[PDB]
């Protein structure tokens, strides 16, 4: 038969010229190839383009904020303290939310302003050291704390309109005395109620930038025009200040496009904070239709969101009967209420709503998960296009990451997404068909791949459809 | 022209450490944290993880000191059991678990020399794989060369990948004793202690040690097989449960479970968090840890082939070695050339689906196989016999790591069987069948492509 040769060919019939050149040329062609394939990594390495440089942002850009209006009405009667909350802390987190803002929790009685100060702890509420605790766990769980300054919260005025310069002093040794506690941030409200406003919040600004770079001061006004929050913000650009600027919108499709776009160009694309107001909830200015709307584009928009306490379920104050409208009780279970009980019904409390992901809980955790984990909605830029009559449409694209869009039907009608731009630069090269995430109306499937050009939107629907980095 | 034993005790420490600290505790030690959700509990996993691949290791320390051959589980399979699941375990570890682990490998090291010049984007494809081919194809020809060459390489590159993991737990130990001490307050906290959470915690705290056991795939080419193999082992799993539990010590200390979590690239970011300057260094070091631990696959696969073709059932030339350098060469080019077929599929990182369940599978059985010999043959010259305790729990952890991917990933786990299976037609159509019974024109162009191949890779037979 035959075998593999021995040695002895392996020393005479291998080692002729032919075959030692033959095998030479073998090598050499390999090691030709091989400094090809190098030459090939290092030359289409300096082809792709840079790599743009992430504006390695705060914490407060990392999520959503969240107010708690009234430590008591959070949870309930009785457990209404800084320590019963904190274990409240394992369920905001499920919302996945970066931020945290406590009330006034100094003690403030009345009009008296020389009893009200800015630092001793309302002993109804807790003392200082389960304060500390609060802000310990907290940190432990990457939750932030921030905590309200607004020196007259029970009472018509809030800034002690009586006097205005010592209230001022009492701000100054509060911010560096509670960031000397831990507390990463701070907020006042009624800001156009305190004369010298630009000035006096500039002066805050610089002493809490001055005690670090990652803290917060967040300053609230119940304006609705971008005139007066232009005005106050031009000698203060840190300072995200959440106003009623949105929620006088009459929920038109336009009306809210150029209310957003001239926002951001009246601002050059900086860094906002979207709410609709100061700590007033969403549903108090808008029906129980357009809520699934709502939260789609503001945790979407590029800024900071800033929900109250209760907007993750569509609390509303009106529809429980004998409810203060200012501050509302949170429904956690059946039992949230138990004034006039069996009223409360299951798709109403929050209990009920974490199962269904037909929800709207379930809409809101998962945006606050697509918004604390995704690079291009934490950072990414942001452009709107053109759509049909009474539609919302823009593009969400940072570098490279997935490149989002959305679409939101501010109509009572079937509408049609047009979606013609025809404007966004060749880093935002619109797919023909694209992704889709979720939706605020269920019936649409999520993983479908969806063609984009023939869309019917349904009354109040909503649309995050994503796409990878095109070129 | 014998396979010339050329590996001392620290070349056998550094294949077996080389080979399990890879990218596998760089880029994801979130395999047990996202089935745990705390600290204390997942570093109790961590540790039991270990202790249940030690007790494995000790098996194999056994195994290897009693037949002496190398494949480790090509050769263990094959005795006491025969022909059949032997062949069965070659053709798996031919088609879709070496050249599938050796190029996800190359592709790491792609993906993080290039990293430091492409932090936020993703590097272009084409620079990946043709860097990856260019890694495994110098690493064929180091040891084809020499196998000193080959043995040099992987001490050298083994020695990088430590320190930088020395670094990593020295600068973490270093934040938690120097003022902060700060996630480790109230540990075990959040954590499930309900079984289907702890079982795809145990089951992803072994993905994590697999490789303990490259060191038996050359068991041949050990200096003194009885002494060495064990002591080897018993050097390299201690090193790699402590290196394993003080990095994910350091971890948690600096970085927050969540961020872990979310981490792809969990020593990258630390390296962006602690390491202010030298940032850089991290990505070299995962580059330097995928070459390292690529030429411990390429090291112990192409004995693995070379075992396959000396007992009759991959041809006899992959049993050739090279006269005067005494590398088996059409090995080491075979498995080059699988490893570069496997290199043109775009995300081969998917593949890690059809051999979850036949690696483990095998494993278990060699297992297994340890067992049936000690039963039925307890007369063999067995210069170390470990208690029969170690096989039997690790035969049972095997059979959990066997039945968690039959569980989930059952369709993936059924066609990787049909990929192993997919071997049955070669065995009883080409190898069951004995010389001069073979056709006669496949035989004469297998002798033609033998001869010719034999002159060109300048090997010879083993004598
Ligand atoms: N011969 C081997 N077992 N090779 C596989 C090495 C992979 C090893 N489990 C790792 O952590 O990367």
């Amino acid at each position: 038969k035959f075998t593999g040769l021995s040695k002895e060919e392996l020393l005479k019939v291998a080692g002729s010229p032919g075959w030692v050149r033959t095998r030479w040329a073998l090598l050499l062609l390999f090691w030709l190839g091989w400094l090809g394939m190098l030459a090939g990594a290092v030359v289409i390495i300096v082809r792709a383009p840079r790599c743009r440089e992430l504006p390695a942002q705060k914490w407060w850009h990392t999520g959503a904020l969240y107010r708690i209006g009234d430590l008591q009405a959070f949870q309930g009667h009785g457990a209404g303290n800084l320590a019963g909350l904190k274990g409240r802390l394992d369920y905001l987190s499920s919302l996945k939310v970066k931020g945290l803002v406590l009330g006034p929790i100094h003690k403030n009685q009345k009009d008296d302003v020389a009893q009200t100060d800015l630092l001793q702890i309302d002993p109804n509420f807790g003392s200082k050291e389960d304060f500390d605790s609060l802000l310990q766990s907290a940190k432990k769980k990457s939750i932030r704390v921030i905590l309200d300054l607004t020196p007259n919260y029970r009472g018509e005025n809030s800034w002690f309109s009586t006097q205005v310069d010592t209230v001022a002093t009492k701000v100054k040794d509060a911010l560096e005395f509670w960031l000397q506690a831990g507390v990463d941030g701070f907020q006042v409200r009624d800001i156009e109620n305190l004369k010298d406003a630009s000035s006096f919040l500039a002066e805050w600004q610089n002493i809490t930038k001055g005690f670090s770079e990652d803290r917060l001061l967040i300053a609230g006004t119940n304006s609705s025009d971008l005139q007066q929050i232009l005005s106050l913000l031009e000698s203060n650009k840190d300072l995200l200040l959440t106003s009623s600027y949105l929620s006088d919108s009459g929920s038109t499709g336009e009306h809210t496009k150029s209310l957003v776009t001239q926002y951001l160009n009246a601002t050059g694309n900086r860094w906002c904070s979207w709410s609709l107001s100061q700590a007033r909830l969403l549903t108090s200015f808008l029906p129980a239709q357009l809520l699934r709307l709502y939260q789609l584009m503001l945790f979407t928009l590029p800024g900071t969101p800033v929900f109250s306490y209760g907007d993750e379920i569509g609390l509303d104050a009106a529809a429980l009967p004998g409810q203060p409208m200012e501050a509302p009780v949170m429904l956690w279970d059946e039992s949230s209420f138990p004034d006039i009980p069996g009223a409360v019904s299951a798709n109403m409390t929050v209990k009920g709503q974490s199962e269904d992901p037909g929800s709207l809980l379930s809409l809101f955790r998962r945006l606050s998960d697509q918004r604390s984990k995704e690079r291009s909605l934490l950072h990414g830029d942001f452009h709107a296009f053109s759509a049909g009559p009474g539609l919302f449409s823009y593009i969400r694209h940072w570098d490279q990451n997935e490149r989002f869009l959305v679409v939101l039907n501010f109509g009572d009608v079937g509408l049609s997404a047009g979606l013609q731009a025809s404007d966004l630069p060749a880093s935002a090269s619109l797919p023909a068909k694209a992704d889709l995430l979720l939706s605020t109306q269920p019936g649409r499937e999520e993983g479908s791949p969806l063609e984009l050009e023939r869309l019917k939107l349904e009354p109040h629907e909503g649309l995050l459809l994503r796409f990878p980095y095109a070129a | 022209m014998q396979l010339k034993k050329e590996i001392s005790l620290l070349n056998g420490v550094s294949l077996v450490v080389g080979n399990m600290i890879g990218s596998g505790i760089f880029v994801s030690p979130k395999g047990v944290l996202v089935h745990t959700a705390s600290y204390g509990m997942s570093l109790i996993v961590w540790a039991i993880g270990g202790l249940f691949s030690v007790v494995g290791a000790l098996c194999y320390a056994e195994l290897g000191t009693t037949i002496t051959k190398s494949g480790a589980s090509y050769a263990y399979i094959l005795e006491a059991f025969g022909g059949f699941i032997a062949f069965i375990r070659l053709w798996v570890s031919l088609l879709v678990v070496e050249p599938t682990g050796q190029a996800i490998i190359a592709i790491t090291f792609a993906n993080y020399i290039i990293q430091p010049s492409f932090p936020s984007c993703d590097p272009p494809y084409l620079a990946c794989r043709l860097l990856a081919a260019a890694c495994i194809c110098l690493l064929t020809f180091v040891n084809c060369a020499y196998v000193k060459w080959g043995t040099r390489v992987q001490d050298t590159f083994t020695y990088a990948k430590v320190v930088a993991l020395i670094a990593i737990i020295v600068m973490g130990l270093v934040k938690l004793c120097q003022g902060h001490s700060e996630h480790f307050q109230d540990a075990f906290e959040g954590s499930s202690w309900d079984m289907g959470n702890l079982s795809l915690a145990l089951y992803s705290a072994l993905f994590s040690y697999s490789g303990w056991d490259t060191l038996n795939f050359v068991t041949e080419e050990i200096k003194n097989p009885e002494r060495n193999l064990p002591l080897a082992i018993g050097i390299s799993m201690p090193i790699v449960t402590l290196i394993y539990i003080l990095t994910n010590v350091a971890y948690y200390t600096v970085l927050n479970i969540s961020d872990v979590l979310s981490s792809d690239a969990v020593a990258v970011t630390f390296a962006d968090q602690t390491f202010g300057m030298f940032s850089w260094t991290i990505p070299i070091a995962v580059a330097l840890s995928c070459f390292g631990g690529l030429n411990a696959s390429i090291f112990a696969s192409s004995r693995l082939f070379f075992v396959g073709s000396r007992e009759g059932h991959l041809p006899d030339l992959l049993s050739m070695i090279h006269i005067e350098r005494f590398t088996p060469i059409p090995a080491l080019l075979f498995n080059c050339t699988m490893a570069l077929i496997y290199l043109i599929v775009e995300d081969v990182f998917q593949l890690i689906n059809y051999f979850s369940f036949s690696y483990w599978f095998f494993v278990g059985l060699s297992v297994v196989g340890q067992l049936y010999l000690r039963w039925k043959e307890p007369k063999r010259p067995r210069p170390l016999k470990l208690s029969v305790f170690f096989p039997i729990v690790f035969c049972i952890c095997s059979v959990f790591l066997v039945i968690v991917p039959l569980f989930t990933d059952t369709i993936n786990s059924l066609i990787g069987i049909g990929i192993a299976l997919s071997g049955v037609p070669f065995y009883f159509m080409g190898v069951y069948l004995p010389e001069s019974r073979r056709p006669l024109f496949i035989r004469n162009v297998l002798a033609a492509i033998t001869r010719g191949t034999q002159q060109l890779c300048f090997c010879v037979l083993t004598e």
